[PDB]
């Protein structure tokens, strides 16, 4: 399952995933390169 | 495990417990009553 969290639609537009149950080897914008 | 479903962890993992149990009951030997 994949969860996302959001600090509220009238602050920000920014969200942050969360993949459950994967280990960060082939999780492959969002797929590298930003922060792991 | 994998077959369709999936377990998600506790919140509160076990050293967060012991640490809550450890503080209550320092409490109840040094204060008594008064800190409830
Ligand atoms: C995710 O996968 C990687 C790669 O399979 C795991 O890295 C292994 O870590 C153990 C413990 O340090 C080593 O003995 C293995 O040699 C590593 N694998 C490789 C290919 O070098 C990593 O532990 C995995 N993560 C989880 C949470 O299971
Ligand atoms: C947006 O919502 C948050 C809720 O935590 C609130 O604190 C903040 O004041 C709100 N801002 C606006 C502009 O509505």
């Amino acid at each position: 399952g994949v969860s996302v969290i959001t600090p509220g639609t009238n602050t920000s537009n920014q969200v942050a995933v969360l993949y459950q149950g994967v280990n960060c080897t082939e999780v492959p914008v969002y797929s590298t390169g930003s922060n792991v | 495990k994998f077959n369709g479903l999936t377990v998600l962890p506790p919140l509160l993992t076990d050293e967060m417990i012991a640490q809550y149990t450890s503080a209550l009951l320092a409490g109840t030997i040094t204060s008594g009553w008064t800190f409830g």
